[PDB]
RNA sequence: UUUAAAAAU
RNA sequence: AAUAAAAAU
């Protein structure tokens, strides 16, 4: 009930299948492993992030948390979500 | 519900629990994928082990500590905190 | 566009209101005394003349009664909207339709006269969906779903 | 007979909010074009005795009006809160009501300029992105990640005085 | 800065021309004096306050005012004071509610306003608010009026910069006073004490020493088939007796309804009757006037009802009979018309109607002699 | 040959407040007239490469003067306090210099309106005192029970803006 | 009448004491810089130079009488001279401080740049002055304006 | 050293002669006990205490001390001053 | 210096004295109109009756605390009465 | 209310009017621009700041902008950035040497500031403020300018609510512009570039090219019988091309500085004489213009040092003779008088001075010319 | 003529 | 034409 995921540094990730949903290149992909050649292991970790506040608050519509940035790491996280059209 | 973040050996693992869930459940959401026993296995949180019997309302720990933005970040040991990368 | 509409209703949590027993108030007249307040609250609703309103103690959200003749001209309502107290011996049952974010809802409540405070619950409507223009739902519908994000070229 | 009455929610605020919108619908509407088509009704041209003020936008076939009420039944002891405000979509003979964060994102479909469809490669090749997004309101959603990113890396203009969202109107400073 | 001893001449014209409905005037100058209790001497104190209308409450001259007034008080404290405003804008909503609380605390302060326009007098929450402070006789009484020629005047003499000259009024000064007092009329509902109305009512064929008329007015509208009074629309109003600074012609009363009609911003597609009661009967020019009016305007009609016919000298008929084709109905106040008057346009303080002998008859005989000059041409 | 000098006493003081000065006394001397027949003479009227401005005050036969002074070294480190001030007292060829007090006392002698000769008379007859002390920093020394008393008695004007005096112009602010 | 007024009032918020004064000009150049500057303006005689009392807001300002011009020969004429110490200058001042005539001597060290300065009373020029014109004055810092109006 | 001053209430001050020199009329007056007829307690004491003001600070014109006074005693010490001649 | 006020029996001195001037300094000031030998007499501050032997700075008021416009208040008695001042 | 993004058409026309010495404009309203290193593209942010001259300094529009760029900054640390300033006044004392010590901090950002009058500029302390902040290179460059045309055109295409419009000119446009530009010329103490001054002052009988003039000027007072030179009073000035824009006739040099001469407040009692290096004679037009103002100013003597006879049709020769017997002192440079305008007027950075060919023999030559023109009659 | 009013400053 | 500038607001 989890995809597997492999930082392009070699680190190890586990996401649920229905958050890897919303990606539609892991949708379409998914074998239950998968490895990106170019993300790095934070960026890989913040789209888990990004995936995960997605989830809590997809259908909710009322005091929507706010999600933290860094300009340093903004330029190769949007990088990522174009990669992964997340 | 809180969100949680288990790292180990280079591995990561991200999940959702209840609040009063307590470790022994921690432990057997994790054995569905690291397929060994709870009772070898034991916590960590700010490098200090977790026994056996614990809970979260007991460890001081509260839904506003894990975040879906900030999890509480707990180690893990088997029978070394790994920083993220860097750019 | 039913289904649709009943998987809304059941699963988006569209308003401030979250489809259940939510205590509301009357708050017409507060710095008058309370007998003098349940009196004109009991005269207006007799008489039909003024409006009336009520406040959920955890929102913002009101609900204002107008007098249809207040508006321009009446509107075709398929459905009935009623405000009386015979039906209890002290309490006043309101009844609202209306159509929020597209999907037409009925706004049920009652309302104790003694302590000038009660309830109010949400519940689907069926029976209109079919009466309402499907080329306004569905436009509607295709509406508040777009994106303004990179939404042109 | 039976009494045939009509309802509606009425959003509730302060006068100085209420007359803080007025100004600056009036000012987005003559002074400056970001607003130029919207409609404003002044208190003598409706005979309900409680409408205080129409803003009519239309949303291309369709209009969204926003309604002001004044001597409303709150009658609040204060008096902090005595107006109100309401909204609605129409579309010839159709009418609902709209959440106000919806009400605004209806808004910011149609009239303020937003992020092109070109600014997430704009970003990547790192060419000057242009133009950008001045209305905030209108993505009150939890946005894509691309969307996040792309705002973080490039903040979006803060016009002086502030464009006119239905969310700062009709909000709640009193409870919070 | 915020306080000043006098100001110049330009900002007093732009500010204190009292057009009913002007944009861009967005400060607010009180020009306020202290006098102690009773006799007249020179103000123990006397300055100008400014505030933007859209500041904060505390900034505004009113509670800016009252801020300072509180600690001045402190000083004498067994002294009664008297104070006189002079504001451009009238007082906001919330300074309207914070003066009359202030005001009650403290009832050892006599406060009158003078104002030059009325901010927002369309309001309904500013018109209960002006009440609650203004109308209560048992309450607090705090006076408020329109500015006119001689509060201008005198505020230029006191509070302008203005290097030793006289005072040119703007062009319709009279006019806007004339509205201005009118709308305020309406909105804190005076009414006629009983001697103005049992001395100028009378129906007595033979009178002496009233040459000034009166008039009452109120508005209906139909819906559902039926006339619905307008509470917000009811007022009485006289003549204006020449005066040098005033219009120097005489304007009448029905001139000045006539004026006023257009400002209620009655609604085309609606049908409205506006009921009026006259202690004289309307003269050639205010009668040809009327009937111009009612011509144009096609979705208004007219009621006029007369206490005593007037007819001087014989130009009356024809007016009337102008009224007539336009489509106003005239008739006289039966004893019905009379006792209504006096129970909604009187502080009659609940005391009973008190008909006057031979009214019946001389009703009758001013029936008959309108019949007769209506049916023949 | 022996050096010349001239030696004057220069209160050091900071822009604003000289600024501030040189305002409020054209204010007072144009605007109003309670500071008629002051003579202000700009800074191109003098030769001294130091001078910025000089007000003369004619004190019936006599005259004072007060000075102010640009680019001295003799400011502070911060270069807060770049200008002074100085007042001399002069009558034909004969000089002498004068206290900020003591010049604001010999300013009161002469311009602005005091309490009149029969003030304690009405005073203790219970009526009107016509006109008042109107300037406060001109009595700077501790006087007769009678000033302190009718003082205490009936608070003196404010005019605004303040009248103009030395006392606040010469005043130490962070050596206090 | 100068000699008690002298001792008697304290006044001008003087004391004729012993007070600390300094040398303040060019406060941000370096302290070689400003004794260089010190002692160019004090021989040539063509720049300003200011002592200030430490602790309070006077201070003393030396102009050259050129600027002013109009010169007035003045009794014991002030001076800055170095020739008395090679590590001291002398100041010597005359002046008029509200109707009596005075004498402002001090001392500055050039290594330290400060050091004391005194206040004394002259007894020459007071009976030279014009009698008019210190009547006049005295007379006037007598007045009080209170109830004097008619 | 000292000159005895009498309350019309029934109190007793005394304070120097100098203090009292500056008052023109027990200048004139001064016998080593005065009586005044009207002067109140309280006054005499707010008398005293502005002798001692004066002579303290008399010639000192270097931060001087506000001396208060309160608006209700106002008029009768300002009786008091104008019938001391101070 | 500062200046002392001292009530006893409806009788008050008004006289200034030295900063580290002691208690029986001011009994020897007092003896010059009350004719009474210093031993004997006692002081009293806040109804608390003063030793013999006594020094502002042991008791702690200083110069702040007496003033010519508000003088140390201080009773006194011989061999205890705080009578208030009149009232309007 | 602090911030504007457009100013309306009264404001930028009130405001901006770029007299020398105006009064009443007690708002400082400052237009900014903000762009990046690289192509000309649209700036990033551009809006106006506001402020009165007396409010206190954290609110001046100057400490505003540079809090808003501190905060707006942290974004991108490395971004090197160019301010473009349009403010109606220039800086104050305060604010110059708190933007020097600002731009000192941060070596990453240039600074243009454009402004439309100067404040103050006879202010010593300002002066020394302006020198620091502008003049020392060692510093962060802080470039100031005047606005000519240019720049008022573009305030009023991207700063003002115009409607399409055209900019209308108001009427001393160009004359102000001039004037302090020489005023801020003489502040900053600015220098001829030495490969202008080689071009333009040799002395070499026939030469090409050169069509303007070059006027150096420095002024010198009597004391005690002595020239004491005015340091303050140093600069030098050319002639002003033709321009639709500016001077339909474009004015040469000497007009310029007769034009100049009056903002000095030369005192009336006392006794100047004004000295000026040339590179041309005066023409005819200068020659009578130069005669009449020495003529009417009693107090100002005249000292011309030119390095080539500029003759035409005739009439320079009439010129030169009446310039001399107006008064004014007129002569050849030599050796000495080119080394003088060498090291005062050129930013020689150290370098000495290198005489070029036949400068004695030319120099002789032009003296015996000049002195046939003056003697022959 | 017009301003329904922070439509500006 | 004049403003040496908080002489204004
Ligand atoms: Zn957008
Ligand atoms: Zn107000
Ligand atoms: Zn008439
Ligand atoms: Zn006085
Ligand atoms: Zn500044
Ligand atoms: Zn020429």
């Amino acid at each position: 009930m989890y995809v597997k995921l492999i930082s392009s540094d070699g680190h190890e990730f586990i996401v649920k299948r229905e958050h890897a949903l919303t990606s539609g290149t892991i949708k379409a992909m998914l074998t239950n492993e998968v490895n990106f050649r170019e993300i790095p292991s934070h960026v890989l970790s913040k789209v888990c992030m990004y995936f995960t506040y997605k989830v809590r608050y997809t259908n909710s519509s009322t005091e929507i948390p706010e999600f933290p940035i860094a300009p340093e790491i903004a330029l190769e996280l949007l990088m990522a979500a174009n990669f992964l059209d997340c | 519900d809180v969100f949680l973040m288990i790292r180990r050996h280079k591995t990561t693992i991200f999940t959702d629990a209840k609040e009063s869930s307590t470790v022994f459940e921690l432990k057997r959401i994790v054995e569905g994928i690291l397929k060994r026993p709870p009772d070898e296995q034991r916590l960590y949180k700010d490098d200090q082990l977790l026994d056996d019997g614990k809970t979260l309302g007991e460890c001081g720990f509260t839904s506003q500590t894990a975040r879906p933005q900030a999890p509480a970040t707990v180690g893990l040991a088997f029978r070394c905190i790994e920083p993220f990368s860097s750019p | 566009v039913v289904p649709d509409q009943r998987s809304k209703f059941e699963n988006e949590e569209f308003f401030r209101k979250l489809s259940r027993e939510c205590e509301i108030k009357y708050t017409g007249f507060r710095d008058r005394p309370h007998e003098e307040r349940q009196a004109r609250f009991q005269n207006a609703c007799r008489d039909g003349r003024s409006e009336i309103a009520f406040v959920a103690t955890g929102t913002n959200l009101s609900l204002q009664f107008f007098p249809a003749s207040w508006q321009g001209e009446q509107r075709q309502t398929p459905s009935r909207e009623y405000v009386d107290l015979e039906r209890e011996a002290g309490k006043v049952y309101l009844k609202a339709p209306m159509i929020l974010n597209g999907v037409c809802v009925i706004w049920k409540g009652w309302i104790d006269l003694q302590r000038l405070d009660g309830m109010g619950c949400l519940e689907f409507d069926e029976e209109r969906a079919q009466q309402e223009d499907a080329l306004a739902q569905q436009a509607f519908e295709e509406a508040r779903r777009r994106t303004r994000e990179f939404e042109d070229r | 007979m039976e009494n045939r009455w009509q309802v509606m929610i009425v959003w509730q605020v302060d006068r100085m909010r209420i007359r803080t919108w007025k100004s600056l619908v009036k000012h987005h509407m003559y002074v400056s074009g970001k607003a130029r088509g919207w409609f404003y009704r002044h208190h003598y041209e409706s005979p309900h005795p409680r409408i205080s003020s129409e803003v009519h936008i239309p949303l291309g076939d369709a209009r969204l009006v926003i309604t002001t009420y004044w001597g409303l039944h709150t009658g609040e002891r204060d008096w902090h809160l005595g107006q109100g405000v309401s909204i609605e979509w129409r579309k010839k003979r159709y009418s609902t009501q709209v959440d106000p964060e919806l009400a605004d994102q209806l808004i910011h479909l149609y009239y303020f300029d937003c992020f092109s469809d070109s600014a997430i490669r704009k970003a990547l090749l790192g060419h000057i992105v242009s133009p950008r997004c001045e209305y905030q309101a209108g993505h009150n959603k939890v946005g894509s990640l691309q969307y996040l990113a792309l705002a973080a890396l490039i903040t979006p203009k803060k016009i002086k005085p502030p464009l006119p969202s239905v969310t700062k109107l009709t909000e709640d400073r009193w409870n919070k | 800065r915020n306080t000043v001893e006098r100001m110049y001449r330009d900002t007093f014209s732009y500010n204190f021309y009292n057009r009913p409905i002007l944009s861009r005037r967005n400060t607010v100058w009180l020009c306020y004096e202290v006098k102690t209790k009773g006799p007249s001497r020179p103000p123990l104190d006397a300055k100008i306050f400014r505030g933007q209308v859209y500041s904060e409450l505390k900034y505004h001259p009113e509670m800016r005012f009252f801020h300072w007034f509180s600690k001045w008080r402190k000083l004498h404290r067994d002294q009664e004071y008297e104070v006189t405003w002079y504001i451009s804008w009238s007082p906001c909503t919330k300074c309207t509610r914070d003066m009359a609380t202030f005001l009650a605390e403290d009832p050892k302060v006599t406060l009158t306003i003078f104002v030059a326009r009325l901010y927002y007098f369309w309001d309904p929450d500013y018109q209960e608010a002006l009440r609650s402070l203004c109308q209560k006789r048992d309450g607090p009484r705090a006076t408020m009026k329109i500015m006119n020629y001689d509060e201008f005047q005198h505020c230029w003499s006191k509070f302008v910069y203005s290097q030793r000259e006289l005072f040119e009024p703007w062009n319709n000064l009279p006019k806007y006073y004339i509205l201005l007092h009118i709308m305020l009329g309406e909105i804190l509902r005076h009414s006629m004490d009983p001697p103005t109305f049992t001395f100028n009512f009378n129906n007595e064929p033979w009178v002496r020493g009233r040459h000034e008329t009166y008039l009452c007015y109120e508005v209906e509208r139909m819906h559902n088939d039926t006339w619905v009074l307008l509470n917000q629309r009811r007022g009485f109003l006289c003549n204006q007796a020449p005066h040098k600074h005033g219009f120097l012609e005489g304007r009448h009363a029905e001139l000045c309804f006539l004026d006023v009609i257009p400002f209620w911003k009655l609604d085309l597609d609606q049908d409205y009757r506006v009921t009026c009661f006259t202690s004289w009967s309307p003269c050639f020019s205010c009668a040809q006037e009327m009937a111009k009016f009612i011509s144009k305007n096609k979705h208004v009609s007219l009621c006029i009802f007369t206490a005593r016919i007037y007819d001087d000298q014989g130009r009356c008929q024809e007016g009337l009979r102008t009224l007539a084709e336009a489509g106003a109905k005239i008739s006289i106040m039966t004893y019905s018309e009379f006792k209504h008057c006096w129970d909604t346009f009187v502080d009659h303080q609940g005391c009973p109607f008190q008909p006057w002998d031979g009214l019946d008859e001389h009703s009758q005989d001013l029936s008959g002699r309108l019949r007769a000059i209506l049916q023949n041409q």
